[PDB]
């Protein structure tokens, strides 16, 4: 349940507020909506194209030493 | 001058006052037991210099007259006389 | 009759507490302090009663 | 101003018309002297003189605050309070700065029971909304302050690292003696804890059944400010706030478990095997280069750590949040910023620069402040240095009893002594010293403070008491 935010400087932190462990004082699925489903699909496709053996055509690429090239170009 | 506090804790532990120091409520009674080092000049001996005291804070310092900073210091001189014995 | 010394147990307790307090104050100072001082740079106004010139 | 206008309309103009004009139109024998007599008898002159005196006092106040522009408490630091004082002296008095004027007037009118009754009814009328705001801040932590009046206010209009301020100018008590500061900070802490409780549960208000200590509304401000009445009122509010806050943390957040995991991470408590594992997997890097060499590729260290964290328990929020870091300052130089020690007298081994930290999530950063987190971090760095040298001497004993080159019986029966026997004797002395220092530390300081803290949250009563025990334990450790 702990949705963590991780930053490029290595610093991480919980996203928002820590909810209590179902604390009760007084006395139904959790599904995904349309924008959430499209975000899930786009996240899948990005995660696949963000993988190092797919990332091409940008400056954010880390290059493989002993070739000096981006891995997908080599492959 | 700094082993004396440990000596006091141990003496309270090695005496009938240990039922008071190790009490769940009345430990504060012995919390006020402190020692004082007199000033009788050079060449003195700890026997005629060491004296016991009792550090009272309000509300009790208002009710119990102990060796107040400007009184007669009755407890101190009585303690000296009995310290001789 | 004599210039006796301050209490002993109380004296050493105070010394220990002063060590702890000095440590805590240095720690706070290193953390830019938990309390500071301010002056107010801006004031409210209401769009029902708005102004621009005299 | 509303009371002034209601006085005029309902008393001054009523007197004027229904007496003066009706006698000027219908009553023979009326005259100017009888006009002044009628004015004096209906008390309209006395009550209007009172209102005008209050107006003149407010006017002199405004004038002072307009001309006196040449102007510029440790308890807020003795407590874990990210709160500042707002020493701004506003152009017009607000709230408490005017209720104080009214109380001063009631004092200056002592003996004129009619003037005292008038001024007391004026105060009870004016301060009703202030009592409402104070009641809300004391029972629900809500700050609805659109006119910048209340004693305290939130900054920042993600949004959880809120900082409170205290408007010194609008305070009800001057905050000079010790009991006034105690009361002021008790009010502030009551509001803060109630806001935390209300923000965690994502609710807009705290139900009145959440505690057995129920608070009534302030229906007489003059009585509340009479004497110790305000102290008891704030005491009840503080008791209810602490009860609810401690219920919430110790049940909905399992703060005992969070402290247990923090002591497992930073103290080593019941977690020696994890530290040993970390060292064995990372024994080579923490001694390399005696430093970070030209921003050395110590990213492999972070990768090892994240790999281990991937195999860590998921329900352990603290180890999920543990961030291994390489600080550019050695442990002694970090300690020199608080204690009377002396720095190195050259690069020095990488474990001396290694450190850890956790961005404690809201609300858990209310009790587990950044000060106790820095204490945890320094303690963990020291414990890591000790356990690291102990692992060094362990693996040294291993190489001295597993390499046949050292077990070999020989060496001229002279070289054997002056080399191997002296080596083993010095190594044994080093091992005994290191292990004894670590034993003393761990089971006479660290264990003592863990046990004290464990004693504290056995049915506690105040959140500030738990914070005080935690910080006192870590201070007893850091000042050891």
């Amino acid at each position: 349940q702990f949705d963590l935010i991780r930053l490029n400087n290595g610093t991480i932190e919980l996203n928002g507020i820590l909810t209590p462990k179902a604390e009760v004082l007084t006395k139904i699925e959790k599904t995904l909506n349309i924008d959430e489903l499209e975000s899930v699909h786009n996240t899948f496709l990005t995660n696949i194209l963000s993988h190092k053996l797919f990332a091409t055509n940008t400056s954010e690429i880390s290059v493989g030493d002993y070739s000096g090239q981006p891995y997908p170009t080599s492959l | 001058n700094y082993k004396l506090t440990r000596v006091l804790q141990e003496a309270v532990q090695l005496s009938s006052l240990r039922h008071l120091m190790n009490s769940p409520r009345n430990s504060s009674v012995i919390n006020g037991l402190d020692a004082r080092v007199l000033d009788l000049g050079h060449g003195s001996v700890g026997w005629d210099v060491f004296t016991l005291d009792y550090i009272l804070y309000p509300p009790l310092s208002l009710v119990l007259n102990v060796n107040r900073p400007f009184g007669r210091k009755e407890y101190l001189r009585i303690f000296n006389f009995l310290w001789r014995f | 009759d004599v210039p006796m010394s301050q209490p002993l147990k109380e004296q050493e307790v105070r010394e220990h507490q002063m060590k702890k307090e000095r440590f805590d104050r240095a720690l706070e100072s290193k953390l830019l302090g938990k309390r500071h001082i301010t002056y107010a740079n801006s004031d409210i106004s209401n769009k029902e009663l708005y102004i621009n010139e005299i | 101003a509303y009371e002034i206008r209601r006085f005029l309309e309902d008393v001054y103009l009523k007197t004027l018309v229904e007496r003066l004009e009706r006698d000027f139109n219908k009553v023979p024998n009326f005259s100017i002297r009888e006009l002044e007599q009628i004015i004096n008898e209906t008390e309209v002159n006395k009550q209007m003189e009172l209102l005008y005196n209050i107006y003149e006092e407010i006017f002199r106040e405004i004038e002072e605050r307009r001309t006196n522009q040449s102007s510029q408490n440790e308890s807020s630091l003795h407590l874990r309070l990210m709160v500042a004082f707002d020493t701004t002296v506003y152009p017009v008095p607000k709230g408490g700065a005017i209720l104080k004027i009214f109380q001063q007037k009631i004092l200056e009118n002592l003996g004129d029971r009619s003037s005292v009754m008038f001024l007391k009814k004026l105060l009870n009328n004016i301060s009703q909304d202030y009592c409402t705001m104070l009641y809300e801040w004391l029972t629900q932590g809500i700050l609805n302050d659109p006119y910048q009046e209340f004693m305290t206010y939130d900054d920042l209009e993600r949004a959880w690292d809120t900082q409170y301020f205290i408007r010194k100018d609008v305070l009800l008590r001057d905050c000079d003696s010790e009991e006034d500061k105690n009361l002021l900070f008790k009010m502030l802490r009551t509001g803060i804890l109630l806001k935390v409780v209300r923000a965690s549960l994502q609710i807009p208000t705290i139900p009145s059944n959440s505690s057995d200590i129920t608070i009534q509304e302030i229906n007489d401000f003059a009585d509340l400010m009479e004497g110790s009445n305000l102290e008891l009122y704030v005491d009840k509010c503080y008791s209810r706030a602490n009860e609810i806050f401690l219920k919430l943390f110790f049940q909905g957040y399992d703060l005992i478990n969070v402290l247990k995991h923090l002591q497992q991470i930073f103290l080593g408590y019941q977690s020696g095997h994890n530290v040993l594992k970390f060292l064995t997997k990372n024994m080579g890097e923490l001694t390399k280069h005696y430093r970070n060499d030209n921003n050395a590729n110590y990213d492999k260290l972070l990768q090892n750590f994240e790999l281990e964290r991937q195999s860590e328990n998921p329900n352990n929020l603290m180890r999920q949040l543990l961030m291994i870091q390489f600080d550019t300052e050695t442990l002694p130089q970090v300690l020199s910023h608080y204690l009377q020690i002396y720095p190195e007298v050259t690069p020095k081994s990488a474990i001396y620069h290694l450190k850890f930290d956790i961005n404690i999530p809201y609300p858990l950063n209310i009790i587990i402040s950044r000060t106790c987190m820095i204490k945890y971090q320094i303690i963990l760095r020291y414990q890591l240095v000790l356990q690291y040298h102990s692992r060094l001497l362990d693996e040294t004993w291993m190489d001295l009893n597993k390499t046949p080159s050292w077990k070999y019986r020989g060496y001229s029966h002279t070289v054997k002594r002056r080399i191997v026997r002296a080596t083993r004797v010095l190594h044994a002395k080093m091992n005994h010293f290191i292990k004894t220092i670590m034993e003393y530390f761990n089971q006479n300081v660290i264990d003592k403070e863990v046990y004290s803290l464990e004693k504290c949250y056995r049915n506690p009563t105040l959140a500030v008491a738990i914070q005080n025990e935690l910080e006192g334990g870590l201070t007893n450790i850091m000042t050891n």
